[PDB]
Formats: structure tokens, C-alpha cells, sequence
């Protein structure tokens, strides 16, 4: 009912212009992990989490392909 | 005493019982030749004039119906009963018993004396059954009861309104109201 | 060899053997009239 | 075991054989049922996780029936 | 087209059958305990339930076959409500399981009635008190039922259980073809579908019923 | 064309077998009311068994409805 | 509109009294009897007799044998050798006295005899179904 | 025709066999005086 | 239950990947729907 | 060995407490229902869920499922146990 | 009608018996039901 | 042993009556149907 | 044209099946006529029952009647 | 001319249909009896039951003649 | 010529239409039988209501007779 | 000859129409079987009213045989 | 030839006619069984008339195997 | 060829008369169950007399599918 | 083509004769609601025979379908 509308207002919400250097910074360790090759040490129960969340993260460029045809089962045309 | 607190349970029971003759109005066969006639009575004396009363009713009908050639055979429910009319009726006699009046008559009695009357291979057209009816402490009615047979009740026209009647179930009805009256008789006559 | 003819064979043997020997025969009869079947397709 | 290992001669360290295979999904089956059917006052969803995937391999062998009923052509 | 749900199932080549068939055991735990879960406590109070509606009727040599009769009706029940289930493959209808069950076990029980009881295996193709000018007929009605016996069995099943199948089927496509117009009609058509859901899941278990009952008269009139 | 002919033709044969389950469910409940006119008593259950017969009545006739469409549409 | 007389040797349960339904074991099966029913006159067999009063309520008798006589004038006379309110069995001896009956029947051999025994096992039978 | 009846019994033996197995399954606590109220003393002559 | 903040990168990447996801589905209507009208056209 | 007393938490009768619990650290708590939805809008958007009459199929058996569970779920819940505790009493009473 | 395709029989005739007659019945055969106590 | 954590073998070595006598009754159930 | 012939040869065979009922209506009303003499003070409820089997058995029929224009007019 | 050919043959197979009506009116007016046999002072009443249901299963009938007609003539 | 032989087709298909009126006087007289076996005294009246019952059967298979001539003479 | 192939179409169809009369005749003599089950005295008088029944039934039944005939050999 | 072809479909138009019979005889042995458990004693006489409406009842159905067969090999 | 389509239509036909003796072992057992809970004590003689009932009454069922198959396959 | 057409019309014969399993399973079941309002002691041997009726009748009805079918696709 409401409560959605309570945790979405925390974790369902635009990024503000304040917080994208710390998106930058995760962006650019994950980058330093790959340039070394350091990934190894990542056992494997983090490196599936992290793979579900770059899932979620595909589901949600589907669903702004969804959204930005129109249409919800493929191509309307 | 007790037999007059006894007797409404086992007034309603048995009245209960000749309901539906009445309802139905079964009338009888007065054309057939077999008859059977009861008398219930006790094995004690010093009654009065109980045993007397049965004994002149039983004579009576007897004559009244031999008079139309109707053969009776006798039954008598008491020593009473069977030493008053031993003598002059011997020959028409089927079945007596004894033990009756020491101890109040009991459904069990009844169920007896049905059974024994049952297992005689006397097929009887038509009965009857003569007990003292109790009126009050000092009044008592030597009264009269029919006993219809399976081709009486079978064959009457009103007992067409009855359900799933076939010649069964009404064996069953009429031994169990034979048995019935022979209680009621008995329950009566103790009074 | 082992634990399978200890957990599946024993105890299904006195119905392999006695019981179910007309039901060997019938499955006999099932296989011909299958190949049977088969066949003539 | 997997979740904490992170070498790939693990993937060649495992018993590769059917005695191996058959005792990995032997120990599979019953570390389900011990903790999800093999208890008092147990639910009904421990059965009806087994039936969800086993809806889903149903729909995965007909997905090749299914392909031809496409609404959109693409 | 339209019986794709009745063609074998093939993953990758491989035929799926297999494990499809070999499934509905593994839904029966056992345990040496003697106070156990829920679920095996409600499979074992239906096994007794079961074995006592089926058994009871027979004497001491039919008895023997009464882990026979309660595997058969306890797995034709299992395999026909995993049945109900989407996209899924129903091995019971296919003919060629139904024929499999249906022929060896009344096959061994006319077998092990003519083995013995030939003598009253052979009177039993007269009923006793049958008139003698109407002997002979009644002679080649018998044998030719109990030629079709079998048959009966196995088409029994797969005629039904498809049928149903196919039945809830095209009324769904129906629901399909009625989502883009009335909807009230929509509506309707689903209500439809789910009584028809109940009537199948109770088909499902009246026919493993139905079979195991059938087989098991046949095994009566020869134990 | 002579196909689509047939299959009016033999639509209107596969859907003659309803008649069955109409005297079925008409059976049914006939003997429906008998039973509760004799122990009412026993009214519930009685429904009960009334509703599975109908169930398996009208089935076959569903039965038949189904070929009488596969011959209609679905070829 | 219905008058009900139910009724034993020796007590005496409704007398004209005004019910609604009952039920009664018939030897040629059971059957709920209400007013106006058809008239009927039939016999009993050991059983359950369930009367339905006016206000809703339901007594539970147990009846050995006797007669059912349903009349033309909506009178009922229920007439039982031994009834017996339910409270007043218990189902330990009615099911040893099953066992006793079906031991001594599968050990006689005459016919008459086999014949009681049966119908005391059907007694017994009756008992054990209508306490629990 | 039941099955006593082929047999030769009659429904007062039925009846008396029925009441009898009602009165044995009754409790203790009213068998005595139940098999009291009911039973027979009558003797044929 | 107290919610969580999600990490800035993963919400950057949501939404990110979310608006590149509507400007692909315009772009690849755009260019679906002359060559679906035409090969609509093309088959009768 | 005795019996622990409570199973997995399942939610929804599909998924455990444990894929919750394990991706709440990094996308809250609407983490693993916004993936789901996402998975299922992409499933029956690139057609990898095509509709069909299966499809309604599936929806009036699983509301007969959901109904048959909602409904008779404590009965044969209690059932069981029922049975249990009478075994419990009676094999106690013989000791 | 795929009933009739009679190539794919044995793929079902084969795991039928595998499971009606082996493995169900092993499964029953641990479902034991011991005499009540005293 | 509490009665929840002992096996049917434990029960029979318990009370030597619960048995199943597999002599007289070699297949399953191993007892006659009416006493199921 | 054979399409018209074969359309009315179905409509007339898929008519044939309110036989069914027909007689399912038939006897529901016996069986209700004897329901309610053997037991008259159920009569209310016994009337509800019938209509209950009527509805389903004339259902049935109409569901034929149904096929029977479903071939005459929308074909 | 075909169109003819197949209005009798539809025709027909229309009024095949009266056969249930015939069997409905049958098993109505036996179970008249029967229950008039079980209960005759209900008699009227009973009558009034059997006319009911004898008015709707030929009712069916006439239906069956209706399309019988209605394809004989009206096309 | 078409006519003539679907003419015969219609008439031994609207003669098809007799077996229920063939079944209904069955049924008619055998519950007469039966309701005779339990109140003879009504006799006579019962066959009167079996004779209405056979007029209308019969007259719901003369309809189907009629319907059968009406196509083979009278076209 | 499209003649004489409707003749033998036509044939076989009025010829169906005696399934009505063997199940009348069935329904006639079960019932005779009840009747004189519950009333053996009656028996003789019963079996009057069976003879008649079937009589009728039959009659039914052969004037569809009639109709056969009369399109197979009159025609 | 359309005259080789209709006698398989007059044959098979003629053997549908043995469905009256088959209920017939389900009627008449269901009748007997009911009406011997109603009085035993009479067994051998109820089997008797059975045995009669069996023959009879049967008897259509092998008239109606007769046309099929004089439709199938006479012509 | 014209054969081999009047075979399958007079196969068809042919067919359409097991509907008979599925109605009459409907029958048979229907009063199986109603004279066993008449009279259970005799419930094997009554159970043997239904079996012999089924077996006549499937037996003409099984007399129509010979004649099916032997339209459809033995020509 | 005349063999898919032929089809079409023996497949829609054949499935008329679930009618008479339809009817079978119907009077199987009202004679079970019958037997059980007399005897609900015998409620689950009556269930027991029921069932096989059922069984049975709807057995024979299969087979028609199997006919059905026969024709439909194996051919």
C-alpha cells in the first residue's frame, strides 16, 4: 500500500547530484580489481551477488527499453 | 400398587399398538373357521372373581362360536384359567403357561408366549384375546381385544393407503402386535 | 556388486521369484505384441 | 565447499565419475529434505519449491513447441 | 499443432521421458523412524487408507499382491496430478505406458487363474445358472471381453487423461482469444476453466482409482 | 469447397452427443430428489454424490462439444 | 401437524407430541418421516432413531426392534422394544461382543443357529456404527 | 424375506435377539436393572 | 524493518542504464516500423 | 536424531528468507523484488514467456493450488500432528 | 495423433517398469506398519 | 529413548510383541489387511 | 453452393441433440412427482431441486441449439 | 438443385429429435402413475406436476420441429 | 436426380424419430405395471392415466411419421 | 443411380428408429419383473398388462421397419 | 459406384440400431436383480422372465443386424 | 475414392451403437447398487447376475464394433 | 480432397455414441444417490460399485472416441 512508497523514497530514487563522485569511486576500485587482475580473491558467494545486482541492473535497462517502445510483449510493429 | 405405576408406560405402549387397526379399521373376517382365543388370568387364587370372569367369557365365546362352526382352540395364560376350564373344555386346547402373578408380567413374558404360539402350527383365520381391563380400585371390566391373522390385514381394502407394505413386513407387524397385545393384556389383568 | 543387489534385489526377490512370475509372463506377451506392433509401422 | 572456494582446480578436484555424480546429487537430495521436508511442523513449501522447478523444466523442453506461437515477429 | 503437450519431450537431444517418468517416487520419502514430519505421516496414513479400501476384498493369495496394487494406484496418481501442472508431459497419455501397465497384470492374473483354478477358470465363462439353449452364445461373448479386457484398461486411461488435457486446452485458448473483447465473457470463460481444473484434478485421481480397481477385480475373480 | 462442408456436416453429428448427458443430469437429479424425499436427513451428502454424477455427466458431454470444435476450427 | 408416540414396554419418550422429523431404521432401509408423510406401517432393525423438535433441536434414541406405523391423520407411533438413550451404551462391549459373534460364527455349522448369530452380529454392528 | 426368515425364525426371535445384544452392550451401570425390567419367568405347560 | 541506502554506483547504474534502455526502444521503433509496414505492405 | 522444529521460510511458497537476507546488503529491501520484476518483464518482453492458452492454464491451476492451500492447509497441518500426538499418547500408555 | 508414433514406445515402456515395478515398490516396502502395543 | 527419536528395530527390541511376523506373513504388509 | 447444403444438413443434425434433454426433463419432473407423494411436506424444497436439474438438463439442450446456429448463421 | 437436396436431409435430422420429447412424456406419466399407485389422495396435485412436466419436454420437442420447419420452409 | 434421393435420406431420418416414443410407451406401461402391482384396487383409474400417457407418446411419434411422409410424398 | 444409394441411405436410417422399441421392451418386462416381485399373487393379470406393453412397443418398432421396407423395395 | 459405397453407409446407418437392444437387456437384468433381492424365494421364476424379455429385447437388435446385412451382402 | 469414404462414414456409423450398451451397463450396475442396498446379505448372487447383465449388454456393443471394423477394414 | 471430408463426417458419427455413456453414468450415479438414502451404512461398498459402473460405462464410450479418433488422424 504505502510502505513501498516508504522504502522507495530511501532506495528507489534518483541519484542526487551530490552523491555521483562516491558512484565514480565505486566504479573506478572495480576498475582498479580488473586492471590488476585482484578479482581472484573475490570468493565466489561475492562475485554472485555482484552478478545479480549487474542483473538488476540489465533488468532495469530492459524495462527503460519497455517503457521507451510503448509496448510491453516485444515490438508493437 | 406398583402394577398401577406400571401400567401408563404399558397402557400407552400397547394402546399405541391397536392404533392403526382402528385408524385402518380392520374389521375381521366373519367368514373363516379357525379361531383362536386367549385368556390371561394368574396363577394365584384368592383374586375374587378374576379368574371367574375369564373363565365365563372364554365358555361363552367358545359356545357362541362353536354354535357357528367355528373351530377354537384355547390358550391360558395362568393355572387359573387352564384348572377352571380343563374339564369341560379338554379337547379344544392348544397351549397354557404357568408362573404368572408371582413376579410382575414383563415384555419378556409377552415375547414367550408369541413365540410359543407361533412355533404351534396352528394357523389361526382369526383370535382373540379376554383380560380384566382395570378401571379403578374397586371396578375392573373383563374386556376383549381382537387378533387379526396376515389374510385379514393383507387383504382389507383400507390398508391399500399404506407404503411399502408387501406380505413380509406384514408377517413381522403382526407377530410383533401379537406379541404387543399379549403384553398389554398381561399388564392390565396384574391390576 | 555392492548395495545393489543388498538395497534393490533382496527384498524384491520373493516377489521376482514367486509373485509376479505371471506378470513376467504377461510382460512377455506386452514385448511380443509391441515388436508386433513395431513391425507392421 | 563452493560459496567460499575460489580456485579453479576445484572444478578439477571434484570426483567426475557416476559414483560422483550420484553421491553429489545423493547429498543435494537429502540436505533438501533435511532442511525443508524433513522436519516437524513442516510447510507445504517445501513441496511446492520442488514443484516450481519442476514447472520450470516442463516449460524448458517445450519452449520448442512454444517458439511457434510467437506474437511479435521482430 | 495442437498435441505438442503429447510428443515426447526432448531436452537437448535427450529423451526427458526418462526423468519425467522417474519423478513422481521421489515425491514418497521414507524413513525408519517411528514418529516422523507431516508428510510422511499423511503418505502413509493414505497408503493404509488405500491398502485397506483395496485389499481387503480378497483372500490370502490375493493379498500377496498388495504391494503390487498399491504401487500401481500410488503411482498413476502421482504421474496423472503432476500432470496438471503447466507445459508439463503427462505419461499417461501416452498409450504405449498405459498398454505397458494394463497387459502384463491382467495377463498374469488370467495366467495364474489357469494355472490353478483351471477348472473353475474355465467355468467361469458360464454363469451358474445360464439357460442350455443359450450356452453357446454366451461362451463367445465372455472370451471376446476378455479379450478387450486389457484394451479397455489402457484406453481407459489415455482417452481420459488426454482428453481432459486437451479439454483445458482449447478452453484456454479460448480465454486467450477473449482477452481483447468482452470481458465479462473473459471472465466467464476463466470461471469455466477453473471448475473444469477441479473436475480434471478429481478425473486424475478417480482413473488411478479406477485402474487399480479394475486390475484388482480381475486378480479377485482368479485368487 | 467440399472440406469446410464436411466440417459443418460432422460438427453438427459430434455435437448430437449431448443428448446423453442432458437424460444423464436429468438422472441425476430426478434421482436426486428421490433419495432426499426418502432420508432428507441426509440432504448434503446426498447433493454431494449429485454434483460428482453431473460433474462426470456433463464431462462426456464437454466431450463431444470438444470434437464438435476440433472438427469446426481447428481444421 | 404431525403426532408423535414414541414408546417402550416400560417408558414412554413423546406421547402425541408435536415434532418435525424422524428418522428410524426400517428393515427395508431408513427413513425420515415428517407431516403429512405417506402412510406406512413397517418394522425396525437395530438403529439410531433421531427426532427433530420445533426448535431445532434433535434427540438421538437407540432402538433394538418394534414397529414404525406412519397414518393418514399425520400420527406417528414409534413402538420399541428396548430404546435406549445413547449415553447409556458403551462401545468396548459392543465391539467384544462383535468378536464373540464372529468367532461363534465362523465356528457354527447349522443354519438356524448361523442365522441368529448373524442377526446378533448385525446387532452389534449397528451399535458400534451409531456410538462412534 | 430377509435372510432369518428363509432360515425359519420369525420376527419375536429377531426382536428378542436384537434387545438382547442391546441390553449386553449397555453399561454396568444400568445393565442390571435393564436385564431386570425385562426379563421372562413365564413356563410352558 | 529499517531500509538501506543503496551504494551511489549501483542507483548511477539504474538509472543510467534505464534511460539508455528508452532511447534504444525509441531508436529501434523508429527503425522497425517503415521496414514492418513495408514487408506488411510487400506480403499481400 | 531428533526432528528440528521449523523448516526454511519460504516466502510466497517459492523463494527462502536466504536469497532476502543475502541480497538485502546491497540493494535493500525491495532489492530482490525489483529484481524479479524485472526478470519477468524481460522474460515476457523478448518472448522468452510467450503467451498462450498454457498461459491461463497455468493461472487457473495455480489459483486452485493457492485456494486448496489457504484453505485446507491447517486441516491437514493439525491432521498430521493430531496423528502424531495420538501415536505419542498411545506407545507413552504402554510404558 | 504422437500416440501412435510408434518410434518413441520404448522410451516409455522402458522407465515405466523401472518405476512401477523397482523403485515404487522399494518404496513401499519401507512403509511399515508395526503391531500396537499392550 | 524418548519415543521420538527411536526406530521401529528400537520399538520391536522394546516390546517384542510389536513385531511383524514375517513367517506367517512373508509379504508386504506383513500382517493381515483387517488389522492395517 | 455445398458450403449452404452442408451448413443446414449440420444445423439439423446438431439440433438432434435436445432429445437429451428432453427426456432429462422428463424425468426430473417424474422423479419429482414421486418425491413429493411420498413425502409432501418436503414439496417446497423438492420443487427447489427439480428447477436445479431442469436448469442444468434444458443447459445442455441449449448448448446443442447453440452449435446448431453457430453453423446456420455465423458460418 | 443441392440446396433443396440438403433442406430435406437437414429437415430430417431435425425432427429425429422428437425422440426424447417422446421418451420425456413416457417417463413422465409412468412416474404419474406410480406415485398416484403410492399416494392417491395427492392425486390432483400430482396431475398438476405431471402436466407441468409433460408441457416443458414436449415444449423441447416442439423446438426439434421448429428448426425442422424452419429449414423445410423458411430457407 | 438430387432431389428424390435426399428425399429419401430426410424420410428415413425423421422416421429415426420413433425409438423415443417406442421407449416412452415402455416406460408408460411398465410403470403401470409396477403401480398396479401396489394398489390393484385402483386399477382401473391407473390404466386410464397409462392410456393418456401412451396417446401422447405415440402422438409425439406419429408427429416424426408425419414429418417423415410430409417429405417423401408431399415434395 | 443416386436413387437406389438414398434408397439404402434411407433404409438404414428408418431402421435405427427400432432401438426406441427394444429398450421400450426392455423397460416393459424389468419392470413386469419388479411388479411381480413385490405382488407375485398378482402374476397372471401382470403379465397381461407385460404382453400388452410390448405389444405397443414393438408396434412402434415395426412400423419403422415399415418405413425401411418402404423406401427399399417399394421405392 | 455410389451404389457399392451407400450399402456400407445403410449397413452401418442399420447397425446403429443395436444400441435399443444392449440398453434393453441392461434394463431387464437390472430389473431382475432388484427384483430378486426383493424376493429370493422366487428366483428361478424372475430368471425366467428374464430370460423371455432378454429374448425378445435381443430379438430387435438381430432384426436390425438383419437389414445390415441384407443392405451389406443381399444387394 | 468413394470406397474408401463411405468406409469411414459407415464405420462411424456403425460406431454410434455402443451408446446403447453404455446405457445399459449404466443400468445393470445402477440396480446392482440399489438391490445390494436392499438386500446386502445376497450381495455375490446379486453381483453375479450384474457381471452376466454386463456381459450381454457390452457383448451387443461389441457386436457394433465388429461390424465398424469390418466396414473399415475387412473391405 | 472426398477422404478428409469422409474423415471429418465418421469422426463427428463416432463421437455421437458417448451419448449413451453420458446417460450410463447418469443413471449409475442416481441409482447410487438412491441406494445410499436407503442403506448410508453401505455408503462405501455402494461407492465401490459405483465406481466400477462408472467404469465401465464410460469405458464404452472411450471406445467410441477411440473410433473417433481412428478415423480422424490414423487415417
Amino acid at each position: 500500500l504505502a510502505t513501498f512508497w516508504y522504502y522507495a523514497k530511501v532506495e528507489l530514487v534518483p541519484p542526487t547530484p551530490a552523491e555521483i563522485p562516491r558512484a565514480i569511486q565505486s566504479l573506478k576500485k572495480i576498475v582498479n580489481s580488473a586492471q590488476t587482475g585482484s578479482f581472484k580473491q573475490l570468493t565466489v558467494k561475492e562475485a554472485v551477488l555482484n552478478g545479480l545486482v549487474a542483473t538488476e541492473v540489465l533488468m532495469w535497462f530492459y524495462v527503460g527499453e519497455i517503457i521507451g517502445k510503448r509496448g510491453i510483449i516485444g515490438y508493437d510493429v | 400398587a406398583r402394577a398401577e405405576r406400571e401400567l401408563k408406560p404399558a397402557r400407552i405402549y400397547g394402546l399405541g399398538s391397536l392404533a392403526l387397526y382402528e385408524k385402518a379399521d380392520i374389521k375381521g373376517p366373519e367368514d373363516k373357521k379357525k379361531h383362536l382365543l386367549i385368556g390371561v388370568s394368574s396363577d394365584r387364587g384368592l383374586c375374587g372373581a378374576i379368574h371367574s370372569s375369564i373363565a365365563k367369557q372364554m365358555k361363552s365365546e367358545v359356545a357362541t362360536l362353536t354354535a357357528a362352526g367355528k373351530e377354537v382352540m384355547l390358550v391360558g395364560i395362568g393355572d387359573k384359567i387352564r384348572g377352571i376350564l380343563y374339564r369341560t373344555h379338554s379337547d379344544q386346547f392348544l397351549v397354557a403357561f404357568k408362573e404368572v402373578g408371582r413376579k410382575p408380567p414383563t415384555f419378556g413374558d409377552a415375547s414367550v408366549i408369541a413365540l410359543e404360539l407361533l412355533n404351534s402350527g396352528y394357523e389361526f383365520d382369526e383370535g382373540s384375546i379376554i383380560f380384566n381391563k382395570f378401571r379403578s380400585v374397586i371396578s375392573y371390566k373383563t374386556e376383549e381385544k381382537p387378533i387379526f391373522s396376515l389374510n385379514t390385514v393383507a387383504s382389507a381394502d383400507s390398508m391399500s393407503i399404506y407404503d411399502d407394505i408387501d406380505a413380509d413386513v406384514l408377517q413381522n407387524y403382526q407377530e410383533y402386535n401379537l406379541a404387543n397385545i399379549i403384553y398389554y393384556s398381561l399388564k392390565e389383568s396384574t391390576t | 556388486l555392492q548395495s545393489i543387489i543388498k538395497n534393490i534385489w533382496i527384498p524384491m526377490k520373493p516377489y521376482y521369484t514367486k509373485v509376479y512370475q505371471e506378470i513376467w509372463i504377461g510382460m512377455g506377451l506386452m514385448g511380443f505384441i509391441v515388436y508386433k506392433i513395431r513391425a507392421a509401422d | 565447499e563452493v560459496k567460499l572456494g575460489e580456485l579453479p582446480s576445484w572444478i578439477l578436484m571434484r570426483d567426475f565419475s557416476p559414483s560422483g555424480i550420484f553421491g553429489a546429487f545423493q547429498r543435494g537430495y537429502y540436505r533438501y529434505y533435511n532442511k525443508y521436508i524433513n522436519v516437524k511442523k513442516g510447510s507445504i513449501s517445501g513441496i511446492t519449491m520442488v514443484l516450481a522447478c519442476y514447472v520450470l523444466f516442463s516449460y524448458s523442453f517445450s519452449y520448442k513447441h512454444l517458439k511457434h506461437e510467437r506474437l511479435r515477429k521482430y | 499443432n495442437l498435441f505438442a503437450s503429447f510428443i515426447a519431450p526432448t531436452i537437448l537431444g535427450l529423451p526427458a521421458a526418462v526423468l519425467i517418468i522417474l519423478f513422481p517416487p521421489l515425491l514418497i520419502p521414507t524413513s525408519k523412524y517411528l514418529i516422523n514430519n507431516r508428510l510422511i505421516t499423511t503418505q502413509q496414513w493414505l497408503i493404509k487408507l488405500t491398502s485397506k479400501q483395496m485389499m481387503t476384498m480378497h483372500n490370502t493369495k490375493g493379498r500377496t499382491w498388495s504391494l503390487m496394487l498399491v504401487s500401481l494406484i500410488i503411482f498413476i496418481a502421482t504421474t496423472n496430478l503432476l500432470g496438471l501442472l503447466p507445459h508439463s508431459f503427462t505419461p499417461t497419455t501416452q498409450l504405449s505406458m498405459n498398454l505397458a501397465m494394463a497387459i502384463p497384470l491382467w495377463a498374469g492374473t488370467v495366467i495364474m487363474g489357469f494355472r490353478s483354478k483351471i477348472k473353475n477358470a474355465l467355468a467361469h465363462f458360464l454363469p451358474q445358472g445360464t439357460p442350455t439353449p443359450l450356452i453357446p452364445m454366451l461362451v463367445i461373448i465372455e472370451t471376446i471381453s476378455l479379450l478387450i479386457q486389457p484394451m479397455a484398461l489402457a484406453v481407459r486411461l489415455t482417452a481420459n487423461i488426454t482428453a481432459g488435457h486437451l479439454l483445458m486446452h482449447l478452453i484456454g485458448s479460448a480465454t486467450l482469444a477473449m482477452s481483447t473483447i468482452n470481458l465479462p465473457s473473459t471472465l466467464i470463460i476463466f470461471t469455466i476453466l477453473i471448475l473444469l481444473t477441479i473436475l480434471e484434478i478429481a478425473v486424475a485421481l478417480i482413473q488411478a482409482y479406477v485402474f487399480t480397481l479394475l486390475v484388482s477385480l480381475y486378480l479377485h475373480d482368479n485368487t | 469447397d467440399i472440406d469446410t462442408a464436411a466440417k459443418f456436416i460432422g460438427a453438427g453429428a459430434a455435437t448430437v452427443g449431448v443428448a446423453g448427458s442432458g437424460a444423464g443430469i436429468g438422472t441425476v437429479f430426478g434421482s436426486l430428489i428421490i433419495g432426499y424425499a426418502r432420508n432428507p436427513s441426509l440432504k448434503q451428502q446426498l447433493f454431494s454424490y449429485a454434483i460428482l454424477g453431473f460433474a462426470l455427466s456433463e464431462a462426456m458431454g464437454l466431450f463431444c462439444l470438444m470434437v464438435a470444435f476440433l472438427i469446426l476450427f481447428a481444421m | 401437524q404431525m403426532s408423535f408416540t414414541f414408546a417402550s414396554p416400560t417408558q414412554v419418550f413423546f406421547n402425541g407430541a408435536n415434532v418435525r422429523q424422524v428418522d428410524v431404521p426400517t428393515l427395508t432401509g431408513a427413513f425420515g418421516i415428517l407431516a403429512a408423510h405417506v402412510p406406512t406401517l413397517q418394522v425396525l432393525r437395530p438403529g439410531l432413531v433421531v427426532v427433530h423438535a420445533e426448535d431445532g433441536t434433535t434427540s438421538k434414541y437407540f432402538v433394538s426392534s418394534g414397529s414404525i406405523a406412519v397414518n393418514a391423520d399425520s400420527s406417528v407411533q414409534l413402538l420399541a422394544e428396548e430404546a435406549v438413550t445413547l449415553d447409556m451404551l458403551d462401545l468396548g462391549a459392543a465391539k467384544a461382543n462383535l468378536e464373540k459373534a464372529q468367532a461363534e460364527l465362523v465356528g457354527t455349522a447349522d443354519e438356524a443357529t448361523r442365522a441368529e448369530i448373524q442377526i446378533r452380529i448385525e446387532a452389534n454392528e449397528a451399535l458400534v456404527k451409531a456410538l462412534e | 424375506v430377509a435372510y432369518w426368515r428363509q432360515a425359519g425364525l420369525s420376527y419375536i426371535r429377531y426382536s428378542q435377539i436384537c434387545a438382547k445384544a442391546v441390553r449386553d452392550a449397555l453399561k454396568t451401570e444400568f445393565k442390571a436393572n435393564a436385564e431386570k425390567t425385562s426379563g421372562s419367568n413365564v413356563k410352558i405347560v | 524493518v529499517p531500509p538501506v541506502q543503496v551504494s551511489p554506483l549501483i542507483k548511477l547504474g539504474r538509472y543510467s542504464a534505464l534511460f539508455l534502455g528508452v532511447a534504444y526502444g525509441a531508436t529501434r521503433y523508429n527503425y522497425l516500423k517503415p521496414r514492418a509496414e513495408e514487408e506488411r505492405r510487400i506480403a499481400a | 536424531p531428533p526432528l528440528p522444529e521449523y523448516g526454511g521460510k519460504v516466502r510466497y511458497g517459492l523463494i527462502p528468507e536466504e536469497f532476502f537476507q543475502f541480497l538485502y546488503p546491497k540493494t535493500g529491501v525491495t532489492g530482490p523484488y525489483v529484481l524479479g520484476t524485472g526478470l519477468i518483464l524481460y522474460a515476457l518482453s523478448k518472448e522468452i514467456y510467450v503467451i498462450s492458452a498454457e498461459t491461463f492454464t497455468a493461472l487457473s491451476v495455480l489459483g486452485v493450488m493457492v485456494y486448496g492451500i489457504k484453505k485446507y492447509g491447517p486441516f491437514v497441518a493439525d491432521f498430521a500432528d493430531k496423528l502424531n500426538e495420538q501415536k505419542l499418547a498411545q506407545l507413552e500408555e504402554a510404558k | 495423433m504422437p500416440q501412435l508414433n510408434t518410434t518413441v514406445w520404448p522410451t516409455m515402456i522402458t522407465p515405466m517398469l523401472l518405476t512401477l515395478f523397482l523403485i515404487t515398490q522399494l518404496k513401499m516396502l519401507n512403509t511399515n506398519y508395526h503391531l500396537p502395543p499392550s | 529413548i524418548p519415543f521420538d527419536q527411536m526406530t521401529i528395530e528400537d520399538l520391536n527390541e522394546a516390546f517384542p510383541e510389536t513385531k511383524l511376523d514375517k513367517k506367517k506373513y512373508p509379504y508386504w504388509p506383513h500382517q493381515p489387511i483387517e488389522n492395517l
